[PDB]
Formats: C-alpha cells, structure tokens, sequence
DNA sequence: TGGAATCAGGTGTCGCACTCTG
DNA sequence: AACAGAGTGCGACACCTGATTCCA
C-alpha cells in the first residue's frame, strides 16, 4: 500500500488539540485517546476505505440511454489529474474495461494550481428511477461514497473516457442520482443504538453536557467505526468547541430561524413605499385591512420629499397589523395530498418565505433569517441562494411534490433545456443540481415584489 | 423645430397607477403649466380611481388639451408617453377618416376620450405634440411623476 | 527473415528525406545515422505488417448469429492484384484457409496507385453486435488545440489494423470466400465497427507520457523549437515504437520541416490555412446539374466554412434553392452562377488562422447587421482571430428589435464559446452599454417569447464571464 | 372593462441527405 | 451496394404558449 503524497497528520492533530478549548489534563488524556487509535486516519491522499455489505444494484433503469460526446481537456490540468487517476486505479476501485456507455468529464480549477475533475451524469440520472447540548463535536467521512461496492452486472453505466480509454468504477460514483440516499440509509442505522447523534450526508455530530460522557461516547463511536471500516479526514472536522458549523448554520449553546418578523423604524419615503409593496399581498384575505392601512395612505398623501414625520401612532399601527397578520388570521391546516408551493424573496439585510397549498388563499407558515457580517459583504445572489437553501430545507421538512417561486432564473433554465446545449456548468451549480436532479421539485420565476430598500429587523 | 422661447406656453403631463387594496388600481395625473428661462407657472394634480396607467395618461392628455384651448397663443405639450403621440400623428387622418375605428375595424378603447383629443387638435391646429424622452425637462417630469403618485395615493 | 513480393528502395527514401530537411550538414549527418541505426523500424517490403505484444481482444459479444451470404460480381481489373495480396497475406500467415459457419463478401476499392485496398461489407454482422461508445476521435478539436512551433514533424502508421490479434474463439466471424476457398483472419479486420475504436485507444495509450504530442488514428504530430530537443523526443518516440512492435513508412511520413500538411490543412510559419490542392479542386468546378452534384459541391464548400468572416450570407440562396425544386432537376439562374463566382473569389482571397492558448483568457467580439450577425474570437494581447462565425436571421427573428438580434447573436456565439473556453474566464466586447438596464427592460416593449428571454438572462449570473462596452465599427 | 375558452404558432425530438479526415 | 469521428442543412409530428374574441 503506497500512495503518492502523505499529509502532515501530526500537525493536524496538534491543531485540533490546541483548537479544542478544554482543560489541560482533559487535553492530554484526549490526545492519548486519539493516539491509541493511530490507524484511524487516512494519512495518504485519496485513501479509500472498504465495506463488507453485499453489493448494491443501481442499474434499475429499463430504457437504454444513449452515449454522449466528449471534448478536449486542458494540457495544464493533465499532470495532477493523471496522478490522481493512476492512484485510483492502483487502489483497484477503477478498472480498464470496454463498455457501451461513456460519460462526459471535464476539469475545474481549484484555488491553487491544482485541478479537480467532475463528471456530468445528467444523461444517466435522467432515466434511473428512485425510491442539542453545550458540548459539541463533529466528525466527517472522507469519500464515503467510494465505500459501497457495486454489482458487476451494473458496472458498465459509470464508465467514462480518459486518455482515450474507457474506465469503469466499482464503488458508488460521485454525483449519482440515488447514491446519497443509499449512503445515508446505511450510515444512519450504522449507529442506530446510540441516541443523540445527528448524521447528514457526510458529517456526523454529537452533543454532550459533561466531559467524561463525551470521552465515553467518542471512544464508543470510534470503536464502532473501526468495526465498520470507514476512515475520517481530520482536516475538515472539529470538536470540543462552543461554536461549530453544520448544515450551513452556526450552533451556539442550547432557534436562529424565527417567526416574529417585525421591522425597525422607517426613515425615508422609499422605506414606506417598499413596506406598502411588501404588504400589498395581505389585502387578498384580510377584511379589515383597509381600515388599518388607511393611516399609512394618509401619511404618504401629506408627506413631501424624503423628509417624513412618522409618530409613535404609526408604530402602533404597524405593530397591530403585524400581530393581526401573524397570530391566527386565516391560518389553515396543511393538506397531505396537495402539493406544497413556497414563495420566497430576499432583502438586502433579511429574507422572507411563505408557504401555500395548491395555490391556497391563506399562508401556512412564515419564516425569517438575519444576515451576519460574514455574508453582509457578499453578493446579493449569494444571499438569496443561501436563503433559498434554508427555505428548501424547511419546506422539505414540512413536506410530496414541491414548487418554488424565486427571483432566480438560472434554476428554471437548468431544469429544462434541450440536449444540444448541455455543455458544462459552474462549481456551485452542481451542488444545487444535486437538488435539481429529482423531478419532485420545480422552480419558477415571476418578478414580483422588489425590495431593494427596506429597514432591517430589530435588535 | 422652433425653440421653446417662441411658443406661448409649454405643458408638462405625467400619470401614474398603483395597485390598490378589492380595488385593482389607483391612478393620479400631474400636469404643470409653464410660460417662458423656465418658469413652471402653476400645477394641477387629480386622481381618477380604478383604471390602468394608460387611462391615466390619456385623461392627462385631454386635461392638457382642454387647458391649452383655454390658453391663447400656440403652445406645446410634453409627456412620458411617446406611444400616444406617435399613434395620433401617424393615424389621425385615418382616425377621423374611418369613423374612429382601428385597423381591425373595431372601436378602439377610450372612444369618447379619443374623440375629445381629435376635436381639440383639429379646432386648434397650431399646437405642438411632441415627447423628447437627460435634459432640462427631466426635473419637470420628476415633479410631475411625484404629482401623479400624490394623486393616485389620495384614496 | 521475411520475403514479400515487391522490394522497396529504402535507401532512395532515406536520401530524399535527408535532402528535404532544413537542417545543416552536421545535423543532416546526425539524423542520417539516427535513421540508419534504427533501420529495423521501417518496412522493407510491400504489404509489410507488424505484430503487437499484448493480450488478445474479444469481439464475439453477440447473442444471436446472422445469416451467411454469398459473393456478387467482382471487378476484373483488380483480380491479379487481390490474388497477389492474398498470397502475400498467406505468406505472413495472417489469413488462414478454414471453413466456418459465417461467410462474408469481398469488395475491391480503387487506390491512388494501380493497387486496390481491401475492404469488406459487414451489414448483418454490424446489426447484430453491440457497439463500444468510447469517444476519442475529434479532428476539429485536435486541429484547433494543437501547439505550433518552429520545426514540425509527423509520423504516419501503415497497415496498423493488421497488427492486433483476436482471441481464438472469436475468429470465426471474420470468415470470407475467395475463389471457392474459405478463409479467416488472425488480427483486427478492417471495416469492422469497433476496430477503429480499439486502434485509437491503443495508440493514444502508447503516447501518454510524451509531452506536446497530437495523436489521431494513425498519425502522430509534434513541433518543437531547437534541434537538440527535437532529436531527443524523436529518438524516444522511435524507441517506444520499436518496443511497441509497430512499423513506419517513409512515403507517408515527413519530419523536420517548416510547412507541412495535416488532415488536409497546411500549417506554415504563420499559421494554418488551405492547401493548393483544394484550391485547384474548387477552381475546377462547373455549374451543378443535379441535386446530388449540388449537395456534393455545397458539402465541399461547407468543409472550409471557418476561414472567412462573412461565409454564411452568400451561401444562403444556394441552400434555399434545394427546397424549391423537387427531385433531381433544379431550376438554375444566372444570379446563382454569379454567387458561385463570388464565393470562389472570396475563397481565393482567404487568410490563414491561428491557434488557441490554454494560459490566457479568451475574448469574443460580436456585431449585428439588419440581416446577419458576425462573430470573431481572439486571445488577450493578440490581433489575428482564431476562427470566424456568422449567423443568418430567420423569418421569425426578422420581427425582433435590434436588442433582440444582438442578444440572440450573443447566445449563438457563447454556445460554442463556452465549449472553447476550456475553463478560462471569458471577456465579451459588445456595442451594448450595460446589462443591468437590460434586466430592467420592461415587458411592454419586447416582443419575443419569454422562453428565449429567460435563457438569455441565464448568462448574467455566470461567474466565469464578464462584459465590456466599446463603441467601434458601427453599422445599420 | 375585465375575464377565461379556443386556437394558431414557435420550440423540441428524430428522421434524411451530403461532405471531409482515416 | 462498408465503417468510426466531425460539420452542416432540411423535414414531418408533438406540445405547449400566447392572442383573439366572445360573454358577464
């Protein structure tokens, strides 16, 4: 067993020891515990694990799909990627075999001069049917997808052309349609005996309230994993931290997404105009909306220029209208049979999502989100994308067919496009296509309710 | 064309419409009288009620035409709607030649309003109907837009 | 040793090639000794074929057998030549007399010399066999992506398909009848669908490690700058071919030159361009008379569609003509002939092209006329375009406003620009002042379908592309 | 004045012909 | 009476998107 490059695992261990804010004797015994399991980590780059579970079948498709063409690849990206593919062949997961199917491949540049290969499996995926404590710790799986062996009779689908020769995988391929669900199904009941754990695609999170229980659970989970046959990447994991990142959120002690809404005081005509535009939807179902809204129209009628005089009575009006909208007004019960439709929009400082059923008259539930400084310096598109991510999580949690109404246009373009112009896509569009692959969800653009200028939320 | 310093007066017209709370739209009109430097002499902002933006613009143009008939000396009109001016200038002889009907042989919308525009233009034929749209009239158009919003938001 | 029928004058070939180089006398002596001491590499006989030291390949993957067939009439002229060819093959043992279940026809094909190449028809056999879809043969990408240097060289393999054997149980399909005798192949038979795929896969596998190499089927191309590295890489290639068991012909090969032909395109010190032979062929054409000849002429013209900025607009009436007439007869007019003369004259004034860099961002410049649209490509800091593109507007696109025309041209150019990018950032120069206002464009003004509009707007958020406004060369 | 049924038309899949390179 | 690859075009159906038009 010889790799090509060996990572500085000792330095990462030292960094983890210092980064974890525990007692010094706690640190030393934790270091001893980590050291006693030295074979745990993949000190070799692209080191792959193994599973002894029976191989899975993934060629459940009934109609034969057509092959796809390939285009030339950059000379600069060739050396490193060739070393990677050679190592993968050496691991035995890849073999040289001749098959009917070919899959387009192309590289993308990493932050450094290195390149990363990606495989476009849209054609294949088209025709394959599917089926809180104070102490925190997070572990992750390094290329766990390459742990599930594939049946021999189903190997021919994943072949692709590199250096003029076909190559065939033996484990679950990256970016495949049903692969993440299958991997999650095995990993979740791999630990069905230990409560309090939380697994998502690749990361695994545990929470404890003491130190001894934390040590005991860590030792137990490590033994279970070593029995299973998986390997962990120390670089991307962290533990024993009061704050941690997971599911795109930051976790404090003992949530972030709320239901209060509320708005700070207006200062300009633009803010009041935007607020009126935002609340213009409410007239569809609120009978006494006109009486409450008349003071706002009176205020805008008399006012001139950008100077305004909004007394505390206007504050009482807006607070009352918010309470009336939110408390129990027309909030109907959800329908299981009806497909769920969600409409979302983003503000320069916050965002708002709404849920209906079959285009129902009344909202089902509300959502909100506050932008921290980290994303406050981001592009608007990134803000709206992360809000859409959070909204999709909530919607699938409350799910059944799902529809989304967003200012995004690229989503619907990617969802439906004829074959002759497939070509390639960006580094994040594949991550979102991971959702876009499943036809149970649809995306739409309507250009409704612009909110370029609005007051932020309260403190 | 002759400079603005020769005509008796210039009229600045603008209309806006906004979605309303079982009421579809609320529309206001703003028209200012100027007599020539630039001196916008006086102002009129009027709401209409439940109609689209085009109804507001056409009501504004008849308002301007009737006050121009109240005004002595050839005058000019400027608005934010080039479509109406182009259509009238291109189809007026046909417009009162075919009996106030379109190319589809159907009475086009705003029948009485179009009749008023036509008779006002024909009785006072020395009037200028133009539309420029960054120039001098930008400020006048901005205040007229503000006036139209003020009219629309009145109720 | 080996004794074929016709002995070839190898010394004459070596003298001709060494005399045809641009090297000096000492360099010529070095190359002469290099070629001499690797004398085993080249063929010394007619129909000389090699052998490969690899495990065999099995093509017998079919499930149900087809029905054998018989031979139809044979051309009289080639009969002694084909008989000699078959006898020579028998001498080398490539073809063996043996009766099998299957039988396949024979068909001679004329060759540049008095000889005839051997080709066979496998219709039912190809119908009943699964296909290998490994795509590793794209001529256009190779000719648009190769690196150009001062001293160029190429090598062409000969009789390559005859050097890769087959498994013992899979040979029975290759059976065929000759003069009442049944014969079977030993190696990959030419005319078989998977044979080119296997051959190209093997050949590209050989030359992985050698830097700056372009490989296509039976041809290897490369250019370098100085004599020392060129000789080093050439001798390394010769050694790898020697261990590979392949064989090389002088006549089809040439090395150490300044201008050379490749895939029908002449590469020179300035860049790639057309050859004299194709110019002669196009200059010797006449007025078409039938639909078949018309389609052929237009295909020859379409072959070189990327050597002139304004190709598409002139050829359009000719394309419209074919739909007008029915069957073979075509209604010709003098104006069409005028168009033909104009096209051939424009081709006679064609200019050469350039290569595409892999280290610098690509640039595209686009413009629109009331009837057509023009697209050109460039590298950063360069002035001579890589290739030209032109689009003709259809009847539906005629009603579009000028912004719609510019935008549809934008899409129809970036559709291939994204392919040509090869991961590099893309900068666009257009006569449009801004794009945020384009997003701000209201709906009452536009007329085209919203389905086109959303596709057009999709390009705004691509992180890999940008835009720039420049007021240069306007038209209307 | 506005609102929704019927209907003519653009976009997409798949078929055909021809060329060249080998 | 041949294949693989590439390039371009044209042509007959399918399916839906938008406009015309009648009616409240």
């Amino acid at each position: 067993l010889e790799l090509t490059v060996k990572l500085p695992v000792q330095d990462f261990k030292k960094e983890l020891i210092n980064k974890a804010n525990i007692n010094n004797e706690e640190k030393k015994q934790l270091a001893k515990l980590l050291d006693k399991y030295d074979v745990l980590w993949q000190q070799w780059e692209n080191q792959v694990g193994h599973r002894k579970i029976p191989p899975h079948n993934i060629a459940t498709g009934t109609v034969a799909p057509r092959p796809q063409r390939q285009y030339h690849i950059n000379t600069k990206a060739k050396p490193s990627i060739q070393q990677v593919i050679d190592d993968l062949l050496k691991q035995g997961v890849l073999i040289k075999q001749t098959s009917v199917m070919n899959t387009p491949i192309y590289p993308v540049p990493k932050p450094d001069g290195k390149w990363r290969m990606v495989l476009d499996y849209r054609a294949v995926n088209k025709t394959v049917p599917l089926i809180r404590q104070k102490y925190k710790s997070t572990i992750d799986l390094s290329n766990g997808f390459w742990a599930h062996p594939i049946t021999k009779d189903s190997q021919w689908i994943t072949a692709f052309t590199w250096e003029g020769k076909q190559h065939v995988w033996t484990r679950l391929p990256q970016g495949f349609l049903n692969s993440p669900a299958l991997f999650t199904a095995d990993v979740v009941d791999l630990l069905k005996n230990i409560p309090g754990i939380s697994v998502y695609v690749d990361d695994i999170y545990f929470s404890t309230e003491t130190v001894s229980e934390h040590l005991k659970i860590l030792e137990k989970v490590f033994k279970i994993l070593l029995e299973a046959g998986y390997i962990v990447s120390l670089k991307k994991s962290a533990l024993l931290r009061y704050e941690v990142t997971f599911l795109g959120f930051s976790i404090t002690q003992t949530s972030e997404f709320k239901d209060k809404q509320n708005i700070t005081s207006p200062r300009t005509l633009k803010e009041l105009q935007s607020i009126l535009g935002l609340f213009n939807f409410a007239r569809n179902f609120v009978p006494n909306f006109s009486e409450i809204i008349k003071p706002l129209y009176s205020l805008i009628s008399t006012a001139e220029g950008n100077n305004i005089k909004w007394t505390s009575e206007h504050t009482r009006y807006l607070e009352e209208i918010v309470s009336a909208l939110n408390h129990a007004g027309n909030l109907e019960q959800r329908d299981n049979e009806s497909p769920l439709v969600v409409k979302l929009n983003a503000s320069p400082k916050t965002g708002y999502i709404r849920y209906y059923n079959k285009g129902g008259q009344k909202p089902i539930a509300y959502a909100s989100h506050v932008f921290t400084n980290t994303e406050l310096k981001f592009t608007p598109l990134e803000k709206l994308l992360v809000t859409m991510h959070k909204a999709l999580i909530k919607a699938i949690d409350l799910a059944q067919p799902i529809e989304v109404y967003s200012p995004i246009i690229s989503m619907q373009k990617l969802q439906k496009t004829p074959l002759p112009e497939r070509k390639a896509l960006s580094t994040r569009w594949i991550t979102w296509l991971s959702y876009l692959e499943d036809p149970r969800i649809t995306f739409y653009y309507d250009k409704t309710l612009p909110d370029l200028k609005n007051v932020p939320e309260t403190v | 064309m002759l400079p603005i310093i020769e005509y008796a007066a210039v009229f600045y017209t603008d209309g806006s419409a906004i979605r309303s709370p079982n009421k579809s739209h609320s529309s206001g009109m703003g028209i200012v009288h100027a007599v020539f430097e630039l001196t916008i002499e006086h102002q009129w902002s009027i709401p209409l009620g439940d109609h689209t933006a085009q109804y507001a613009e056409i009501s504004a143009v008849e308002f301007a035409c009737k006050k121009a008939n109240n005004i002595s000396g050839p005058v000019l009109i400027v608005t934010d709607s080039d479509y109406v001016a182009r259509s009238v200038n291109e189809e007026l002889p046909f417009w009162r030649s075919n009996g106030f009907v379109n190319n589809k042989k159907k009475p086009l919308k705003h029948i009485s309003k179009w009749k008023n525009i036509s008779d006002s233009l024909l009785l006072k034929r020395d009037i200028i109907i133009v539309h420029e749209p960054t120039s001098i009239h930008t400020q006048g158009n901005n205040l007229a837009d503000k006036l139209a919003t003020q009219g629309s938001y009145t109720v």
